[PDB]
């Protein structure tokens, strides 16, 4: 792993882009490694990485959402990329359109044969100002759903303690769609979208914590 | 793509203020719109800017605490306001902005990471600063000195424009009207030539027609040697 | 002093090449991109070099840009009349946060021989004079490039105060023409031998002069 | 800020009156809310305003909860209402310790 955690590489710091797609039997996690990106947080970070690292997997496919209305791909001066603004790679941050965010209704069918892993998250701003800002309206609002679940967020507007002087967050989901199942998106902002899913295997793939090198 | 269209020509008093609008053919909320000026026998002069998406507004030194700069989305306007006008401030306004566009827009950087060459121009304004208020022109004839010279003087009259003809237009061939000059006292003055045999003088007559519309004033007058 | 420091001419014949410096400091050019704008009479500037060295859209490759350090360039080759013009560099300064601009450099395409003005010079008016005023007109035509300065003399004595001048502007004939006004009291006027209206243009000083008599 | 070399544990609450009249009344607002957080956490409340059973005599209740601040972190509290502060932090230790529920006298 590197400078990056397995939680980085997922959700695609830039500093993490050579592992895009990559699998492994033991991922290795170095003490030394840190976030260069948007701060964020994972609620049940445990799980989600774990969940991962016994998938042992970070294949992505990319898939087309209908995300018409909003402007897309949002970037922060907290996340650079070849020396540019940017954002995390396998995430899409939405913001108005000609000052508006109509009320995202978007969906996406998993007529695959097998699970699809969904990473998104919410962006809790760090002042109103950067709300109306960001989405043009007060308060945002997020349910995703499948037919054997439903996820609903309500963002919080308000300070943290500066990160790389960013004070606002970004709160980490995930959602799992079987096949016949259909991932629904209802959101009136502060949505980070997917840009895709990842493939979910079972095998015997696990992660550890380590600062011993690799050897031949 | 979007085009940038400026209100008309304004002049104030010492003292008082100045607002032009500049109104966008569409959105243009993203990049910095920024405002420079020329004034005559000047160099281009950066005033300021905003990044209208933000409200962020940068201002040159020069200007802080006279100049104010707003962006209203809702109409696609952007405005220049200057208070407190002095002579220093005649000059030509014009606004502008990049036709920029980026497959991911930063959405909490340093205002300087919105500023890009400007390649989208408004028109720009006209804005003249003087105590004069509108008056007529005073004209004076120009005695001619193998060719001579001779002229009318347009002296003192605002604003502009002002026309000249020679004999009621009959007088084309070997006329040159020059551009006015402005006045340390507000007002404007121009001349009107004409190149003539100077074998010609004695018997051949001229006239110039002066006309200054904003104060619908006319003026003729004959020009003989002295 | 602008922020940049520009040369205030450069100059080449048709076919030739030019190259246009634009000297700035850390604060400005070292660390940030240089834009750089052609300014023709009477219309708004055109953007032609942006982020030091791409050229804007529809510029053709004759026009290119450079930076290095804490300097900038713009180079000009296959020279034609209608790059006669001024020509700004421009960049975002770090220290004054905001944008600052060289003080510009006329460049002459001297796509016609270089001409020397035509000047003519008026007295007064006998019928100004008797409304307690008098006006000495010096009027400039027919010179390229498009630049003069004008000094004024009362008999032998350089004269500043009351003086009134026009920025050059084009003819209809591509060469330049401008215009200066004196002001004097009538008692100025007839105290003295004569007056002096004097033109320099690119170093050649011509003048005319006039006198009561 | 933690500047200290140890860790803080950081007890708080939030309250949760009876009645409207009440939140009013305390806060001088209708609607409180709590934002805690650290350089590596947040934690958000919104107060429930509404009777509980009473419990001697009180309808209203407060909900506590903890952090925990690493050195060279700082407790941030960003409150409009409703908020229970903290006095102070606990410090926390690592060791043999333990609790064990029992009515068994204590001997000599
Ligand atoms: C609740 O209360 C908290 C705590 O007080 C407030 O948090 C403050 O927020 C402000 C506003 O952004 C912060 O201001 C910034 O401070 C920076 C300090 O960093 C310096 O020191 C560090 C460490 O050595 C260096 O890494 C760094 O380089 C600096 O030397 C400044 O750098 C910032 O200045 C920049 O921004 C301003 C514009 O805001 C520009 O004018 C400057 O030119 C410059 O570019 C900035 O001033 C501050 O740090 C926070 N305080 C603390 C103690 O954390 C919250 O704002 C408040 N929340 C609400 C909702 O009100
Ligand atoms: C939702 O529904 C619940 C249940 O109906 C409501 O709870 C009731 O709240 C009322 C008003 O606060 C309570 O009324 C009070 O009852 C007291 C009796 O409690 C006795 O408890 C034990 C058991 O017998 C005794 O040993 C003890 O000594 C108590 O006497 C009275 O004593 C109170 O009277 C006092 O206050 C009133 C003013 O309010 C004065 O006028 C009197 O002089 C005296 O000082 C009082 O009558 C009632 O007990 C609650 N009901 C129950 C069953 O618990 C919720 O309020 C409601 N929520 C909402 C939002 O609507
Ligand atoms: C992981 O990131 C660290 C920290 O930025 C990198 O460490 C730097 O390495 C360069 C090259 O040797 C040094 O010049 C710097 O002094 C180091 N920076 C710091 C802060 O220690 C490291 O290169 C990265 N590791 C890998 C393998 O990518
Ligand atoms: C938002 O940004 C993404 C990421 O750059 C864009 O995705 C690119 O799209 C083009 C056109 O299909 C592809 O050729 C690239 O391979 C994509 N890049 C990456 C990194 O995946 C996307 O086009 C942008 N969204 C929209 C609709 O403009
Ligand atoms: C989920 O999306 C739907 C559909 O876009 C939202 O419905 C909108 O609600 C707003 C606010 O009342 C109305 O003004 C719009 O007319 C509705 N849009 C459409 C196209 O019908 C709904 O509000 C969203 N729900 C949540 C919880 O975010």
């Amino acid at each position: 792993g590197e400078n990056c955690t397995l939680i980085d590489a997922l959700l695609g710091d830039p500093q993490c882009d050579g592992f895009q797609n990559k699998k492994w039997d033991l991922f290795v996690e170095r003490s030394k490694a840190y976030s260069n990106c948007y701060p964020y947080d994972v609620p049940d970070y445990a799980s989600l990485r774990s969940l991962v690292a016994s998938s042992g997997t970070l294949e992505f496919n990319n898939e087309s959402f209908n995300w018409t209305g909003v402007t897309q791909n949002g970037t922060s001066s907290a996340c650079i990329r070849r020396s540019n603004n940017s954002f995390f790679s396998r995430l899409n941050w939405l913001t108005h359109l000609n000052f508006k965010y109509p009320a995202l209704n978007v969906t996406m069918p998993n007529n695959e044969q097998f699970d699809k892993l969904y990473i998104w998250g919410v962006h809790h701003p760090g002042t109103d100002k950067d709300q109306i800002f960001l989405y043009a309206q007060s308060s945002g609002r997020i349910t995703v759903s499948t037919k054997r679940s439903q996820q609903a967020v309500i963002p919080n507007i308000g300070s943290r303690p500066r990160i790389r002087n960013i004070p606002s967050r970004i709160s980490i989901y995930w959602t799992i769609v079987k096949p016949g199942d259909i991932l629904l998106i209802n959101s009136t902002g502060n949505l980070i979208a997917p840009r895709g899913y990842f493939k979910i295997r079972s095998g015997k793939s696990s992660i550890m914590r380590s600062d011993a090198p690799i050897g031949k | 793509e979007v085009q940038l269209v400026e209100s008309g020509a304004e002049v104030k008093k010492p003292g008082s203020s100045v607002k032009v609008s500049c109104r966008a053919s569409g959105t243009f909320y993203k990049y910095a719109i920024n405002w420079v000026r020329q004034a005559p026998g000047q160099g281009l002069e950066w005033m300021g800017g905003i990044i209208p998406f933000f409200g962020t507004t940068n201002y040159a030194q020069k200007f802080q605490g006279r100049l104010t700069i707003t962006a209203d989305g809702s109409t696609n306007t952007a405005y220049m306001q200057l208070d407190s006008l002095r002579s220093e401030d005649t000059a030509v306004y014009y606004c502008a902005g990049p036709s920029i566009t980026e497959s991911h827009y930063c959405l909490d950087c340093a205002a300087k990471d919105y500023y890009y060459g400007l390649d989208v121009w408004g028109q720009g304004t006209t804005v003249t600063v003087s105590s004069a208020s509108t008056k007529g022109p005073s004209v004076f004839p120009l005695a001619p000195s193998g060719t001579a010279a001779l002229g009318c003087l347009v002296k003192d009259y605002f604003p502009e424009p002002v026309t000249v003809s020679w004999n009621s237009g009959a007088l084309t061939s070997g006329v040159h009207t020059f551009p006015a000059v402005l006045q340390s006292s507000g007002l404007y003055s121009l001349s009107s030539v004409v190149t003539v045999p100077s074998s010609s003088l004695g018997t051949q007559t001229y006239i110039c027609n002066v006309n200054h519309k904003p104060s619908n004033t006319k003026v003729d007058k004959r020009v003989e040697p002295k | 002093q602008s922020v940049l420091t520009q040369p205030p001419s450069a100059s080449g014949t048709p076919g030739q090449s030019v190259t246009i410096s634009c000297s700035g400091s850390r604060s400005n050019i070292g660390g940030n991109t240089v834009n750089w704008y052609q300014h023709l009479p009477g219309m708004a500037p055109k953007l032609l070099i942006y982020s030091s060295n791409q050229r804007s859209s529809g510029v053709p490759d004759r026009f290119s840009g450079s930076k290095s350090g804490t300097s900038a360039s713009l180079a000009i080759s296959g020279l034609q009349s209608e790059d006669d013009a001024d020509y700004y560099c421009a960049s975002w300064d770090d220290s004054l946060n905001g944008v600052v601009f060289g003080g510009g450099t006329k460049l002459t395409v001297l796509g016609q021989p270089k001409a020397a003005p035509s000047v003519t010079l008026f007295p007064p008016s006998s019928e100004e004079l008797q409304a307690n005023k008098a006006t000495l007109v010096c009027l400039i035509s027919d010179f390229y490039p498009g630049a003069v300065t004008v000094a004024w003399k009362a008999d032998s004595s350089p004269v500043k105060a009351g003086v009134e001048t026009t920025t050059p502007s084009k003819q209809s004939n591509n060469k330049y023409a401008a215009s200066s006004y004196l002001s004097l009291t009538p008692e100025q006027w007839k105290s003295h031998r004569s007056y002096s209206c004097q033109v320099t243009h690119e170093g050649s000083t011509v003048e005319k002069t006039v006198a009561p008599t």
